[PDB]
């Protein structure tokens, strides 16, 4: 009962087996989920000679409504990862609870931190309430993300040390609720050189339809009738399998079309909602395909995964941006 | 046995290496060491099995003693060629030993019980290290009762008339960042040195070390000392003050001065992974090189480095560009959060008031920071100060000691809604102008569209961010090769040349700077609303530093029109 | 034989030596130093294929009488390749033996070294320039109505039929298969050792020159273990010194029974049981099981883990001299029989003590096909001015530069093989490559690529039924704006049985036939244009 790994993993429907046991919990919301089990399952350093330590962790957000239920999300993988942290928001001034210490043997030995990021690293950092925090921490929490390093000095030292960990949040916005399908750059006051070092994203909009209203309803009242297709039993040691072990790579395919793809996405995204339109999301793509066929553990892919993250992309991109919801739509039907 | 040791086998091994040629020797090392004061000698570790096969794995079981019948043999078969006839040993003379190898290195987290008292090689980094107080050997540890009417129970005067003197240093080592510290800091150890080896390691360098771990008193304490210390080639992982290069090396260095495609060459040195933002990088490498430090017969201690800025928005690869400007003499790096204050602490031992001090650690190196824009003001008034007098100046207590460190600086930013402020006026920045103005370079970022370079800049990276691709290809392209040799290049270039201008440089560059500020006058009076002496004495740098890279003393203005269309940059940036 | 011809050559003369290898060198060097022995001026040549060859003798237009060639000879009828041969002293000692025999006789301008145990091509010519058909010999040479000293036309029939029956065997010779024969230099060495040369640095290049091709599975040796009598029987014999022998250079050279892993002396291990074939492919260890079969072999030995990562000379002692007093007993019963074989070693000094073969794993990785257009014949002067005493800071840059190559080699296969471009394509397997490496640009790194792949993939994953079928490789050169280099490689394990391919990709070549070439006197490899392959595969099948 260890091979139960290629007892099924080597089948083709297997693919939307991570949502059933992503959390079965809510009846809808089956991208957003897919996409956090995604970036919950990859890792990679791809270290090139000399130059620095590229990425394998990676940024999401949330930033929604306040009543999804998206808090809940989250606790999944907090008791099913490997690695993690305990934080709300509002934590220190990101200083860090005595951080700057100069050295001596007086006060017994005066202790030593930076935060906590240091403290999981290659695991993930647990974070809501980005909107409610004093901006002068989440200005210091910004450097981890793509360098993934931290430097020092304001005491009798100015040791170093590396950041490498993952980054997840489900904050609320202001103004309420949630505009319409009016922008995002509006909706909340998250600026433009951060958003850029986030790269997926995702919104949890709700309105108003009796039908799901109906289903969701008796999923609810039947998740209240527990009285008295995998398990959670597994996909912690799939994952530690995929994300230890295997250590997968890429081939020359057909990488000239991101080329184009990227072009149509900042040519008809200037001025609308086009800020956050970089080049770490299309570092994403390519990095996303290596996590999916880590999911199959293919360990090399064809265009089946490219095009399944340009899918997801197109989608997630749609959704954040006018009541027009259509215009990348008829702009990429050929793709589709 | 202490005797069949040098009775014969080391006193004969030192006089039996033999290769033709007539070198193969250390007895002839050893004399041109005796001539020159130096007393000291290197070995390997691998060449005694080219001797026997039993000797060294005895020296590594038992390496304190015969660590010491070498100096008796080394002694005794030196002073016989001291002997020019018997009237010339005026009187004999100790010496230490140095060995090295290339076996393997270790990490710091396997010195434990059982490797003790026996030789290591491992490889870590410095930190600081103590003074140089004393030590010495004999004179005329327990000293017992006898006496030698009475003279009672231990009446022990020393008579340090006669006793001796050697050196005593207590250097460190910290560990390397990739050997598991990712869910830990970095631990560290203190060490030991004798002889000949203070000054031997200023503390911020990648060493070799060959040592061992004994102790000095269960749970009873850690130390070690060198056996013979090498030091590392991470590229040129040690070559930080001292020459072990030789005429090959200057050699191949001057040929390469010489060479008048080498800048071009160097500008495309840095980055074999990025497109483009070339002009942004003529002067990130002159940066290095700096050019004079003129003191005068009055005050004048004169500006002697230059200072970089820089501030856009992401998305353009701002922070490899400095962590390679790191990578490539010697500097350190923060960013933000760190001091306004110096170290004015106290020992707990003694309880006094030392000055533990880290601008100090680039007087010779360099800095680069990332946001000053995001560390508030508390901590940026000392470095208004250091960086345009280096005169770091301490008043705390009952201390005056206004001590000094000459550094250079390099500035990264990060502007509010990205070119929201850089399209129109004045929230450039947000603080103020004075570490705005006291800088050099003023180069600004920006991420405009075009098709074209949207989908170069797609399939350029592409082929740099598939599989670890540039095994081959990089280093057969024309010249943009080496780091290694641009460590070990600067640090001659910096250390010898002291140039300075022409004549017909001086009157060109008055009259530019002049129509520069005028403009600067006339945009104030061509707009009914609102140029330092700074701005010239830097400029004079660019001078200087390309000078010093061909390694030409006096360069001409226009060489320098390079230089001044470099600052062309800065003055239509700054344009409003 | 030469006792009697030698004492010709006085006068002067060209030494050429033919397309690189370590047969070239080793045979040429001496002879280098042969003939600056009885004071005359001499030749050596880089060949970088036949037209270099023929510009060669353009170059050397005169009327040079004792002119060499060694290690070719198949590849024209040389009288007609070579119009000013009129009575010019050639000499062939080649070991590729299949070669025609129009080169043989016309006995002014050859020297035939024909002697060996086959028989086998005795009229071999007395058709073919002998007689003719639809063209005064008397013969069908001749006029054929009738007029040579059941019809009258049969005269041709029985001729043709004798022809063709017997073209059974002249389609034998050139068109089924090809090889090589015997030593480069080794007929050498006992040549001049009639003239008292006991120069023990000879024997070390004539050791090179036979350890290249003593690979039992590259290329044969056959002497091999006649030679444990014949090789010590030239040197342990004759000695010099019975009691004084404890001397500090070019102490005098022995032999000992060791094995063929890579470089088990200057590296360490874990990384060295890694990158040969026969201990690797016989483990599996580019899946992950063989790391651990591995493992609970070192558990027998029980060698510690974190020795098995330092260099085998950076050890301590009694492991390191323990270590194949070990191997060899408690190996032959986990699955690996055959690393084992017979070569030798010798130190000049104190420094270290070099492995015999341990050169030509650095020589190999001598050919940078770099792109400075120059490179290929500096490596060729490099080589030969390597294998000496003297020059020797550049052997560690080979090792070192072959053993980034030996660990590339593996870097490639794993990200090949669980891939699956194993391409069967029908009868034989097939295989095929995308863009340029400097690693395996030229063919002999090539043919190293192909033989890890192949005992790979062909031992494990198949039953008994397809391990016995050849092999096919493409090879990108951006170098010359698309060629799709292509060599013919041989199936498993059968020793004497060697290529097919002397000529059988030309099979495609009679039928459709496209742009072609065979500039190497090496026969088995060709080369293409860069996309021409497709329909010439299709051809290319039977
Ligand atoms: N569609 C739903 N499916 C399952 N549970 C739900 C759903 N909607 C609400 N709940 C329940 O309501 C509770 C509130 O969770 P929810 O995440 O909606 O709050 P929240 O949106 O995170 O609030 P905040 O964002 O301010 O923390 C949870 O226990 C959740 O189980
Ligand atoms: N011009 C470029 N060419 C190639 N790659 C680039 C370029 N710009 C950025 N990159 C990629 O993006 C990364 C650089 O982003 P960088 O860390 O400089 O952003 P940043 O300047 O730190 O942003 P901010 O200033 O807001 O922190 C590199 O890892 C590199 O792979």
């Amino acid at each position: 009962d260890i091979a139960t790994i290629q007892k099924l993993s080597k089948d083709p429907r297997i693919v939307e087996r991570v949502v059933a046991s992503m959390a079965p919990s809510i009846y809808g919301h089956d991208y957003i989920k897919r996409a956090l089990a995604l970036a919950l399952f990859g890792g990679e350093s791809k270290n090139p000679g000399e130059k620095h330590k590229v990425r394998g962790d990676i940024n999401l957000l949330i930033c929604g409504d306040p009543g999804t239920a998206k808090s809940q999300f989250l606790k999944y993988t907090e008791k099913v990862a490997p690695r993690a942290v305990f934080t709300t928001g509002q934590g220190a001034s990101a200083v860090g609870l005595t951080a700057y210490v100069r050295r001596n043997p007086v006060s017994r030995e005066w202790t030593l931190e930076a935060g906590a990021l240091v403290l999981a690293d290659q695991g993930v950092c647990l974070i809501d309430e980005f909107d409610k925090m004093n901006d002068q921490d989440r200005t210091s929490i910004h450097e981890a993300m793509e360098q993934q390093s931290i430097s020092i000095s304001k005491a009798g030292i100015v040791t170093s040390l590396q950041a490498r960990c993952t980054v997840i949040a489900a904050a609320n916005p202001i103004g309420g609720r949630y505009d319409p399908s009016m922008t995002f750059s509006e909706n909340v006051n998250l600026s433009e050189p951060i958003l850029s070092r986030f790269d997926v994203l995702c919104v949890v909009k709700d309105e108003f339809d009796p039908m799901q209203d109906q289903q969701l309803a008796k999923f609810v009242v039947h998740s209240h009738m527990k009285h008295h297709e995998i398990p959670q039993d597994l996909l912690r040691q799939y994952i530690v399998y995929a994300k230890e072990n295997i250590r997968p790579k890429l081939t020359n395919i057909d990488e000239d079309k991101i080329a184009k793809m990227y072009a149509q996405l900042r040519q008809e995204s200037f001025a609308t909602g086009s800020l956050p339109i970089t080049v770490r999301h299309i570092e994403s793509v390519i990095r996303m395909s290596e996590a999916h066929a880590r999911m199959h553990l293919r360990e090399n892919v064809m265009e089946a995964d490219v095009s399944m993250a340009i899918r997801m992309m197109l989608e997630s991109f749609i959704e954040a941006q006018k009541f027009s919801v259509m215009k990348k739509m008829r702009s990429t039907f050929q793709k589709y | 046995i202490n005797l069949q040791a040098v009775k014969k086998k080391y006193k004969e091994f030192i006089r039996t290496f033999n290769e033709e040629n007539f070198f193969y020797k250390y007895r002839d090392t050893l004399k041109r060491n005796y001539l020159n004061g130096r007393y000291f000698l290197e070995i390997e570790m691998e060449d005694l099995v080219g001797f026997d096969e039993t000797l060294a794995d005895k020296l590594n079981k038992q390496p304190t003693e015969h660590l010491e019948i070498f100096e008796e043999a080394a002694r005794e078969v030196a002073d016989e060629i001291t002997a020019p006839r018997p009237e010339h040993e005026e009187h004999m003379h100790d010496i230490q030993i140095l060995l090295s190898s290339n076996a393997n290195p270790t990490n710091i987290r396997q010195l434990k019980s059982d490797c003790v008292s026996k030789l290591v090689k491992i490889a870590g980094i410095i930190v600081a290290a103590s003074g140089i107080s004393a030590k010495a050997t004999r004179m005329s540890y327990a000293l017992p009762r006898k006496c030698n009417p009475k003279c009672p129970l231990d009446p022990f005067f020393i008579m340090p008339d006669k006793c001796k003197c050697v050196d005593f240093q207590t250097l460190k080592l910290q560990e390397l960042p990739d050997f598991v510290p990712q869910g830990e800091i970095p631990r560290h150890l203190q060490l030991f040195c004798d002889r000949s080896l203070c000054e031997r390691v200023v503390p911020g360098n990648r060493v070799l070390i060959q040592g061992i771990y004994s102790i000095r008193k269960g749970v009873r304490a850690p130390y070690m000392r060198v056996v013979g210390i090498t030091v590392d080639s991470e590229g040129a992982g040690a070559i930080s003050r001292y020459s072990n290069i030789t005429s090959d090396e200057e050699e191949h260095f001057r040929r390469m001065a010489a060479s008048g495609d080498i800048y071009e060459r160097l500008s495309q040195s840095l980055a074999p992974s990025i497109f483009g933002s070339r002009d942004i990088k003529k002067a990130i490498t002159c940066m290095l090189f700096g050019g004079s430090r003129k003191r005068l017969p009055d005050g004048l201690c004169r500006r002697g480095d230059i200072n970089v800025l820089l501030l856009g928005d992401p998305g353009t690869a701002k922070s490899q560009l400095l962590k390679f400007v790191e990578k490539v003499p010697i500097a350190v790096y923060t960013s933000g959060k760190g001091g306004l204050t110096a170290s004015v602490m106290k020992d707990p031992q003694t309880r006094n008031f030392v000055m533990e001090g880290a601008m100090v650690l680039a007087d010779g190196g360099v800095v680069c920071i990332d946001e000053f824009d995001k560390m508030r003001e508390d901590d940026r008034v000392a470095i208004h100060e250091a960086m345009e007098q280096q005169t770091i100046s301490i008043a705390k207590a009952g201390i005056t000691t206004t001590l000094n460190s000459r550094c250079s600086v390099l500035a990264a930013a990060n502007s509010i809604f990205g070119r929201w402020d850089d399209t129109k006026g004045e929230e450039n920045i947000d603080f103020m102008p004075t570490i705005l103005s006291r800088f050099d370079m003023i180069f600004i970022v920006k991420d405009i569209h075009d098709e074209s370079r949207d989908i170069t800049l797609a399939k350029h990276i592409i082929n740099v961010h598939l599989s670890s691709n540039k095994s081959a290809p990089s280093e057969p392209a024309e010249g943009e090769i080496s780091l290694s040799t641009f460590k070990k290049y600067i640090h001659y270039c910096r250390t010898h040349c002291g140039p300075r201008l022409s004549e017909a440089a001086g009157e060109k560059l008055k009259s530019r700077y002049v129509l520069m500020r005028s403009g600067a006058g006339q945009q104030e009076k061509a707009s009914d609303k609102r140029i330092t002496v700074r701005q010239l004495e830097a400029v004079i740098r660019i001078s200087e530093s390309l000078a010093k890279i061909r390694l030409q003393p006096f360069a001409t203005d226009e060489h320098v029109n390079e230089a001044l269309r470099l600052f062309q940059v800065s003055t239509l940036d700054a344009a409003m | 034989l030469r006792n009697d011809f030698y004492r010709q050559l006085v006068g002067k003369r060209i030494l050429i030596v033919v397309n690189y290898d370590i047969d070239a060198i080793c045979a040429s060097r001496i002879l280098q130093a042969l003939f600056k022995y009885d004071h005359m001026l001499y030749t050596v040549v880089p060949i970088m294929g036949v037209t270099g060859l023929k510009r060669a003798y353009g170059e050397h237009q005169g009327d040079v009488k004792y002119v060499v060639l060694v290690n070719c000879g198949g590849c024209v009828d040389i009288v007609e390749l070579l119009q000013p041969s009129d009575d010019v002293t050639f000499f062939i000692c080649d070991s590729h033996r299949p070669l025609d025999v129009c080169n043989i006789y016309s006995d002014r301008q050859v020297c035939i070294l024909g002697d060996a145990s086959l028989e086998e091509n005795i009229p071999a010519f007395e058709t073919i320039f002998y007689d003719s058909e639809g063209e005064d010999s008397g013969a069908g040479e001749s006029d054929q109505e009738d007029q040579a000293p059941h019809e009258q036309r049969i005269l041709k029939q029985r001729a043709r039929r004798q022809w063709e029956s017997e073209r059974d065997r002249i389609m034998f010779e050139y068109t089924q298969f090809s090889y090589y024969g015997r030593s480069a230099a080794l007929m050498v060495f006992e040549l001049a050792w009639k003239l008292s040369k006991d120069n023990m640095d000879l024997l070390w290049w004539a050791i090179v020159g036979i350890t290249e091709q003593l690979l039992l599975g590259k290329i044969e040796s056959g002497a091999y273990t006649l030679e444990l009598e014949q090789i010590q029987s030239h040197v342990s014999r004759l000695t010099n010194k019975t009691n004084d022998q404890n001397t500090m250079s070019a102490s005098k050279i022995t032999f000992e029974n060791d094995l063929h892993l890579v470089l088990y002396r200057h590296w360490p291990v874990t990384e060295s049981m890694r990158y040969s074939r026969y201990s690797s492919c016989q483990l599996k260890l580019w899946t992950l099981r063989g790391e651990k079969r591995l493992h609970e072999l070192l558990l027998e030995m029980g060698l510690p883990l974190v020795h098995a990562r330092q260099t085998y000379g950076a050890m301590d002692l009694v492991l390191r001299k323990e270590f194949f007093s070990m191997v060899e007993r408690l190996a032959e019963k986990y699955d690996i029989a055959d690393i084992v074989y017979g070569t030798f070693t010798l130190s000049y000094g104190y420094r270290s003590r070099y492995a015999a073969a341990d050169y030509v794993y650095a020589l190999l990785a001598i050919m940078e096909s770099v792109k400075k257009h120059k490179t290929p014949e500096d490596c060729f002067l490099e080589a030969s001015d390597a294998l000496s005493r003297q020059h020797k800071q550049l052997l560690s840059a080979g090792i070192d530069q072959a053993k980034l190559l030996h660990a590339a080699v593996f870097r490639q296969v794993q990200s090949s093989l669980e891939a699956r471009q194993v391409h069967s394509a029908g009868s034989f397997f097939y295989y095929v490559l995308q863009e340029e490496h400097a690693f395996f640009s030229y063919p002999y790194a090539l043919g190293l690529l192909a033989r890890f792949l192949l005992r790979g993939h062909v031992a494990t994953s198949r039953a008994r039924q397809a391990s016995d079928l050849p092999l096919i490789a493409s090879c990108p050169l951006n170098a010359s704006e698309g060629m799709c280099l292509l060599v013919g490689i041989v199936p498993v394990r059968e020793d004497s049985p060697r290529n097919f391919f002397g000529k059988a990709f030309e099979q495609a070549a009679q039928k459709s036939g496209v742009a072609l070439l065979q500039d190497f006197f090496e026969p088995a490899v060709v080369q293409l244009r860069q996309s021409d392959l497709t329909r010439f595969l299709d051809s290319l099948t039977v």
